[PDB]
Protein backbone atom coordinates (compact mmCIF):
# COMPACT_ATOMS: atom_id res chain seq x y z
CA UNK A 1 0.00 0.00 0.00
CA UNK A 2 1.80 3.10 -1.23
CA UNK A 3 -0.12 5.83 0.61
CA UNK A 4 0.17 4.28 4.07
CA UNK A 5 3.77 3.07 3.81
CA UNK A 6 5.37 6.23 2.41
CA UNK A 7 4.02 8.94 4.71
CA UNK A 8 0.64 7.63 5.88
CA UNK A 9 -1.35 9.21 8.73
CA UNK A 10 -0.75 12.79 7.62
CA UNK A 11 -3.11 15.28 6.00
CA UNK A 12 -0.08 16.77 4.23
CA UNK A 13 1.00 13.33 2.98
CA UNK A 14 -1.45 12.66 0.17
CA UNK A 15 -1.54 16.12 -1.41
CA UNK A 16 2.25 16.38 -1.54
CA UNK A 17 2.47 12.79 -2.78
CA UNK A 18 -0.32 13.46 -5.28
CA UNK A 19 1.76 15.90 -7.32
CA UNK A 20 4.39 13.22 -7.97
CA UNK A 21 1.99 11.68 -10.48
CA UNK A 22 1.44 7.96 -11.04
CA UNK A 23 4.41 6.35 -9.32
CA UNK A 24 2.93 4.02 -6.72
CA UNK A 25 0.07 3.05 -9.02
CA UNK A 26 2.79 1.95 -11.44
CA UNK A 27 4.32 -0.25 -8.74
CA UNK A 28 0.91 -1.49 -7.61
CA UNK A 29 0.34 -2.79 -11.14
CA UNK A 30 3.53 -4.86 -10.88
CA UNK A 31 2.90 -6.61 -7.55
CA UNK A 32 -0.51 -7.79 -8.74
CA UNK A 33 1.00 -9.52 -11.76
CA UNK A 34 3.21 -11.52 -9.40
CA UNK A 35 0.19 -12.32 -7.23
CA UNK A 36 -1.84 -13.67 -10.15
CA UNK A 37 1.04 -15.69 -11.60
CA UNK A 38 1.77 -17.47 -8.32
CA UNK A 39 -1.73 -18.97 -8.49
CA UNK A 40 -1.38 -20.08 -12.12
CA UNK A 41 1.83 -22.02 -11.44
CA UNK A 42 0.03 -24.46 -9.16
CA UNK A 43 -2.72 -24.90 -11.76
CA UNK A 44 -0.27 -26.27 -14.34
CA UNK A 45 1.70 -28.64 -12.11
CA UNK A 46 -0.95 -30.46 -10.07
CA UNK A 47 -4.17 -29.87 -12.06
CA UNK A 48 -3.34 -31.86 -15.21
CA UNK A 49 -6.17 -34.37 -14.58
CA UNK B 1 -14.46 3.74 -6.05
CA UNK B 2 -13.39 1.04 -8.50
CA UNK B 3 -14.50 3.20 -11.43
CA UNK B 4 -12.38 6.14 -10.31
CA UNK B 5 -9.44 3.88 -9.43
CA UNK B 6 -9.43 2.40 -12.95
CA UNK B 7 -9.97 5.90 -14.42
CA UNK B 8 -12.79 4.70 -16.66
CA UNK B 9 -16.57 4.43 -16.78
CA UNK B 10 -16.63 0.74 -17.77
CA UNK B 11 -15.15 -2.20 -15.85
CA UNK B 12 -15.06 -5.94 -16.49
CA UNK B 13 -15.98 -8.90 -14.32
CA UNK B 14 -13.36 -9.79 -11.73
CA UNK B 15 -11.86 -8.83 -8.40
CA UNK B 16 -10.21 -5.42 -8.10
CA UNK B 17 -8.62 -3.21 -5.46
CA UNK B 18 -9.34 0.35 -4.33
CA UNK B 19 -8.34 2.76 -1.58
CA UNK B 20 -7.71 1.17 1.79
CA UNK B 21 -9.81 0.79 4.94
CA UNK B 22 -8.97 3.18 7.77
CA UNK B 23 -10.39 4.50 11.04
CA UNK B 24 -10.32 8.23 11.68
CA UNK B 25 -9.20 9.35 15.16
CA UNK B 26 -12.12 9.78 17.53
CA UNK B 27 -10.74 12.91 19.23
CA UNK B 28 -7.43 14.66 20.12
CA UNK B 29 -5.50 14.56 23.49
CA UNK B 30 -2.26 16.11 24.98
CA UNK B 31 0.17 15.39 27.91
CA UNK B 32 0.60 17.16 31.33
CA UNK B 33 3.35 16.36 33.96
CA UNK B 34 2.63 16.18 37.70
CA UNK B 35 1.46 19.15 39.83
CA UNK B 36 3.77 22.21 39.95
CA UNK B 37 6.95 23.03 41.83
CA UNK B 38 6.57 25.81 44.40
CA UNK B 39 8.24 29.15 43.69
CA UNK B 40 8.89 31.65 46.50
CA UNK B 41 6.14 34.13 45.62
CA UNK B 42 4.10 33.90 48.84
CA UNK B 43 7.18 35.02 50.78
CA UNK B 44 7.67 37.87 48.30
CA UNK B 45 4.03 38.97 48.58
CA UNK B 46 3.94 38.39 52.36
CA UNK B 47 7.36 39.83 53.20
CA UNK B 48 7.15 41.89 56.38
C1 LIG C 1 0.77 13.89 39.53
O1 LIG C 1 1.09 13.49 40.88
C2 LIG C 1 0.65 12.19 41.33
C3 LIG C 1 1.62 11.16 40.80
O2 LIG C 1 0.95 9.99 40.36
C4 LIG C 1 -0.82 11.90 40.97
O3 LIG C 1 -1.67 12.51 41.93
C5 LIG C 1 -2.57 11.50 42.43
O4 LIG C 1 -3.87 12.04 42.90
C6 LIG C 1 -3.85 12.95 44.02
C7 LIG C 1 -3.60 14.33 43.47
O5 LIG C 1 -4.05 14.44 42.12
C8 LIG C 1 -2.82 12.51 45.05
O6 LIG C 1 -3.30 12.80 46.35
C9 LIG C 1 -2.57 11.02 44.90
O7 LIG C 1 -1.75 10.55 45.97
C10 LIG C 1 -1.87 10.75 43.57
N1 LIG C 1 -1.83 9.32 43.31
C11 LIG C 1 -0.82 8.53 43.69
C12 LIG C 1 -0.94 7.08 43.33
O8 LIG C 1 0.14 8.97 44.31
C13 LIG C 1 -1.19 12.36 39.56
O9 LIG C 1 -0.63 11.48 38.59
C14 LIG C 1 -0.72 13.78 39.29
N2 LIG C 1 -1.45 14.73 40.12
C15 LIG C 1 -1.58 16.02 39.80
C16 LIG C 1 -2.36 16.86 40.77
O10 LIG C 1 -1.09 16.49 38.78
Amino acid sequence: DCTMYICGDSTECSNLLLQYGSFCTQLKRALTGIAVEQDKNTQEVFAQV
Amino acid sequence: ETKCTLKSFTVEKGIYQTSNFRVQPTESIVRFPNITNLCPFDEVFNAT
